[PDB]
RNA sequence: UCUAGUGGGCCAUUUUUGGUAAGCAGAACUGGCGAUGCGGGAUGAACCGAACGUGAGGUUAAGGUGCCGGAAUGUACGCUCA
RNA sequence: UCCGCAUGAUUUAUAUGUAUAAAAAUAGAGGUAGGACUUGUUCCUACUCUCCUGUAUCGUAGAAGAUGGGCGAUGGUUGAUGAAACGGAAGUGUUUUAUUGACUUGUCCAUGAAAUUCCAUUGAAAUCUUGUGCGGAAUCGAAUCCAUUGCAUACGACUUUAA
């Protein structure tokens, strides 16, 4: 048993063995779908820039 | 780029060491260096500390016996032959033929007067010495170190810089003929298309 | 390659004073590390704390405005050289704070022998008006007829035929 | 008896042999406090050491990937009636020209390749 | 004893896109190393092309993809042709293990029309004849085709277009 | 008939200031001025072609092959592997680097 | 005759602009210029001297001049087709087309150029025969 | 449990005492050499790096990359003429 | 010993197109018939050709390059000789002329190359000595030993003489 060590992070066959949820795994969601907001405010921008 | 068999530099207006180590690596490379106008290469410093230079390298002679010491050539080319041979395992049979494959001479003579000869830029003294920086030029150095032959060798080039501008002239002027029977063609405007 | 960094640290509170005192400084590091460090490097030499007993609250990098207007720089240092300390203003020309300070690193380097850790910089200030450039060498750079050739290089040859061992021809400028 | 690798081919001379006759080939470890080979300097010969040991399943192998056995009789060879492809007869130097000729038929009879044939 | 059973499946020869068929290559290799062909199809692991024989003296036969270099010359209209014919077992040599005795005067018979079959001279001049209009539509192509290539001073293929 | 290949010499063993490893060999390639360069001759059949005295198969001229596998340093140089190690003899001697692995 | 001014023309020689034209727009001092052009890729940077080499083109512009008024005093003098009618920028557009000739059109040329050669060598001895 | 060798040490960092000083004598701490090859410091018991079965490939340390010599006659800003 | 009819072998061959001769400055004339006249520290004439060094220029298509033609100039390459001229720094090379060969892809057709049916290679030619049939006769030496000398000398060596 176990004659030569597979990387799963190149076999995605062995990938698919460890961690079954790899194949539901989404990555790249967007959440940026919005108005995107600015959040600085007054109080920080004047520290920022003092000196 | 330059796998050519051999290759003649024209040594003037060249440093020493700067030349020196370009023509040693090619000769390991298993290049053919011809080194012509070696009178005319130049080494930074002034003319004082050059001479001084040479003068230390002059006492330096086997106490006991100094037809065994060290044996101190003057001439320009024996001078540039030195500093490549210091550059080079010259004690090994590699090293030894890659001495014997420069040939490096005072002037221009017949064999090479009529070749193409070529510069190394990464030894030119225009590019590499600050301008007002003092240095020397070593048919000088040879002159006052006892090289003999400075006078035969400078008439002997103002013979062949007649020579080769008379060669000059006649192929200017055989150029010219062909650059307009080139430029009234018809097919220029095809190889235009082409950036020819 | 620096970076400018706004830091602001405190004490940890304890019961003597729960409400202790924020303190901020603009600091030139290469990363975020050496920023904070260097924040409890001069906080010690003022305040009784230690990084033991403070505590980073806050760290922002802190890019240039204008990174495309050429300003003028005047840089306040102390410095420790061989045999004392001095303190001394230098002025450069740029368009990032960062780069007048980079500036001003490789100038103590070449002329002093100053390492970095000899130089503490007091304060960095975009000079306004003419006349408040103290270096002659600076405000002939603010001459609207400002002309001069182009300074002394080892020409150009491209990349490649650069990369070649023998030209044809002499060099002509 | 596939692929035969030998980890190594020159056989490790014993240190300056080469300089004195009286000093043998076969090898000896170097014992003096200031031996340059026991110490490994480089470019000095190398010991013989364990690391040099070749594959367990290819070890003792001729080339061809049998071994040699040697035999003295005609009994010998027949020894090698079920290990044909695996062991070579190698015939005694000391066997009579006679007996060799019997031992050369009898190997040729089982299979059995024989090193020193002739 | 028995081995194993390997996992290694056989799956296609991806070609890269610049062989496509009617493109001109330089063959590197071999007795017509320097001759510009003209690709007819892709097979598993070659290119069948012909780079007309009537055009360089090159026939029909098979290159590997890797001794060719695909030029970005104008393609030549291959589309008219039967390439569903040339096969592996079109281009193989007969079975010659056994039942041989090498030696030498068999290069007589194997060289000639004593040795090249009909049905070979002829579709040779089916694909040329279907392939002579489509080059004599580009000028300079059928002089280019003729032409053999070569690397002269100053030459660098890493900078080359081809 | 005419060259099909690139000129290049063999310039030294791998090593380091005192210790050479003659299993690798460091080729200069003609025209070849950079390690981004080297990229395109990565795999290339490289030969090393000599002269002996004694004809095999009627012919005095011998190959030794081998392939391109790494450029080495800044400058277009690469590191070569031949069949059977070239012989230090031969540095600064020719060598032809084929397109014979093509993939353009 | 060539000097670092505010309007001097240069054509960038290192980096990722190599072979484009530019205006200087301010001189932040002896080693860098602040630079600019019209063309919509190209951003408005500070570069160093070594970086570009000088054209003889000098436009007028003033100092500190935006992008909106560069581009509009571009357009105003001729610059775009001052540079590109002179021998300079002829040449180096002509190594540009070199440099993408593919094999057909090597052959093309060395064709062309065997035409060329026979017509000129006949016209050179006729020439002489007077 | 039985028994061997050993009972001349030496070098460095750091803390020291004696001495005019010492490639000196005596102590403290740790790492070493002795018993340690190998890459580096041109050279070298102890300094830097790293401690070693026989090999293939990859990548590094300390140290380098004009030529001898593997590796940029690399980039940026200055200083310096002896 | 020279040519020769022609047999083998080597290398130019470290070849693989391994083609390319101004000189000098670099805040400069780089010069390009360099133009423009009067041959001069002067031209506003030629002024953006300069700065991309050669990524250039010259060559480069044909069984390692075959066999036949219609057009087009009247040229180009090479080879053998002619009489030469110029070459002394190491000239051994450069240029031109009269006869005579070979080729010419400047442009357009015809025949042909295959099975060496997927790479593991070198292609011819001349150049110089050597084995040999010799026609043609031979234009032709010297040094040393043994001797001799005393300008020389331990021995060699040296200076002499010599048939
Ligand atoms: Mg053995
Ligand atoms: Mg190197």
């Amino acid at each position: 048993a176990h004659v030569q060590k597979k990387n799963p992070l190149k076999n995605k066959a062995v990938l698919a063995r460890l961690n079954p949820y790899a194949k539901a795994y989404k990555a790249n969601v967007k959440l940026n779908t919005g108005k995107t907001p600015k959040a600085a405010g007054e109080k920080f921008l004047t520290v920022l820039h003092e000196n | 780029s330059e796998f050519q068999k051999v290759v003649v530099i024209d040594a003037k207006g060249h440093l020493l060491g700067r030349l020196a180590s370009v023509v040693a690596k090619q000769l390991l490379g298993g290049q053919k260096v011809v080194v012509v106008r070696c009178e005319e290469l130049n080494i930074s410093g002034h003319f004082f500390r050059n001479k001084l230079k040479y003068l230390a390298y002059l006492r330096k002679a086997c106490r006991y016996n100094p037809s065994r010491g060290a044996f101190h050539f003057r001439a320009p080319s024996r001078i540039f032959q030195k500093a490549v041979r210091g550059m080079l395992p010259h004690k090994t049979a590699r090293g030894q033929a890659a001495l014997e494959h420069l040939q490096a001479v005072e002037g221009i003579p017949p064999p090479f007067d009529k070749q193409k000869r070529v510069v190394v830029p990464a030894a030119l003294r225009v590019l590499r010495l600050k301008p007002g920086r003092k240095y020397c030029t070593v048919g000088r150095l040879s002159s006052e170190v006892g090289w003999k032959y400075s006078d035969i060798v400078s008439k002997l080039e103002e013979r062949r810089k007649v020579k080769s501008a008379a060669f000059y002239q006649a192929k200017l002027a055989k150029q010219k003929k062909i650059a307009s029977a080139k430029a009234a063609s018809s097919v220029n405007g095809k190889l235009a298309e082409f950036g020819y | 390659a620096l970076k400018e960094y706004q830091v602001v640290g405190r004490k940890v509170p304890t019961e003597h004073e729960p409400v202790p005192k924020l303190f901020r400084m603009r600091l030139f590091a290469p990363n975020e590390s050496v920023a904070k460090s260097r924040y409890w490097y001069f906080l010690k030499m003022i305040n009784k704390v230690k990084k033991a007993t403070g505590e980073i609250v806050a760290i922002n990098e802190i890019s240039e405005p204008k990174p495309l207007k050429a300003k003028v720089f005047g840089i306040w240092i102390r410095y420790d050289s061989r045999s004392g300390t001095h303190n001394m203003y230098k002025e450069f020309r740029d368009t990032t704070r960062v780069g007048a300070v980079e500036a001003m690193y490789a100038d103590m380097a070449a002329r002093h022998r100053a390492r970095f850790r000899s130089i503490r910089i007091l304060k960095v200030v975009e000079v306004e008006k003419k006349e408040d450039v103290r270096r002659n060498y600076v405000k002939q750079l603010l001459n609207p007829h400002l002309k001069f050739p182009l300074p002394h290089r080892r020409t150009g040859v491209v990349g490649l035929a650069g990369k070649k061992v023998f030209a044809p021809h002499r060099p002509s400028t | 008896a596939v692929n035969i690798i030998k980890k190594r081919t020159k056989p490790f001379k014993r240190h300056q042999s080469d300089r004195f006759k009286r000093v043998g080939e076969s090898w000896r470890k170097p014992r003096g406090i200031d031996s340059c080979v026991r110490r490994r300097f480089r470019g000095t010969i190398s010991m013989p050491k364990i690391g040099y040991g070749n594959n367990k399943k290819t070890r003792y192998c001729m080339p061809n990937g049998l071994k040699a056995f040697l035999v003295r009789n005609v009994s010998d060879v027949e020894l090698l009636l079920m290990h044909n492809k695996t062991y070579a007869a190698e015939i005694a130097g000391n066997v009579s020209a006679r007996k060799r000729v019997e031992i050369v038929e009898k190997a040729r009879a089982l299979g059995v390749k024989v090193t020193n044939a002739g | 004893n028995v081995p194993k059973k390997a996992r290694k499946a056989v799956r296609p020869t991806k070609l890269r896109a610049s062989l496509a068929p009617g493109t001109v290559c330089i063959l590197l290799a071999g007795r017509f190393r320097g001759k510009r062909v003209v690709v007819l199809s892709q097979l598993e692991d070659t290119l069948v092309v012909t780079g007309p024989y009537k055009v360089n003296g090159v026939p029909i036969r098979r290159v590997n993809h890797r001794y060719v270099i695909a030029t970005s010359a104008p393609k030549i209209d291959v589309s008219g042709v039967s390439v569903e014919k040339f096969t592996k077992a079109y281009f193989a040599k007969q079975k010659r293990s056994g039942p041989v005795k090498k030696d030498e005067a068999f290069f007589a018979e194997n060289a000639p029309k004593n040795a090249l079959p009909a049905e070979r001279i002829a579709d040779q001049k089916a694909v040329d004849a279907k392939l002579l209009p489509a080059i004599k539509a580009i000028p300079n192509m059928k002089e280019y085709l003729a032409a053999s290539f070569a690397l002269s001073n100053g030459d660098r293929p890493h900078l080359m277009k081809f | 008939g005419h060259r099909l290949y690139v000129k290049a010499k063999h310039l030294s063993f791998q090593r380091s200031k005192h210790v050479i490893h003659p299993g690798t060999s460091l080729v200069k390639i003609e025209g070849c001025d950079s390690k981004e360069e080297a990229q395109f001759y990565l795999g290339k059949r490289i030969c090393f072609v000599y002269k002996s005295n004694k004809p095999v198969r009627g012919s005095k001229i011998r190959v030794i092959w081998g392939t391109v596998s790494r450029p080495h340093g800044n400058s277009g140089v690469v590191r070569a592997r031949f069949t059977h190690n070239l012989p230090p003899k031969t540095f600064g001697a020719s060598l032809r680097v084929m397109l014979y692995p093509s993939n353009v | 005759k060539r000097y670092v001014e505010v309007g001097r023309v240069v054509l960038v020689t290192k980096g990722e602009y190599t072979g484009k034209l530019a205006v200087i727009v301010d001189i932040v001092d002896h080693k860098r210029a602040l630079i600019d052009s019209p063309c919509s890729e190209f951003p408005r940077q500070v570069i160093r001297y070594g970086s570009v080499v000088l054209t003889h083109i000098v436009m007028k512009l003033p100092r500190g001049a935006r992008s909106g008024i560069v581009a509009k005093k571009w357009k105003a003098q001729d610059v775009c087709n001052k540079w590109a009618s002179s021998a300079w920028a002829k040449k180096l557009e002509a190594k540009k087309v070199r440099s993408q000739l593919n094999d057909f059109d090597r052959f093309a040329v060395m064709r062309l150029k065997k035409q060329r050669r026979e017509q000129v060598n006949v016209a050179v001895a006729k020439a002489l025969k007077a």
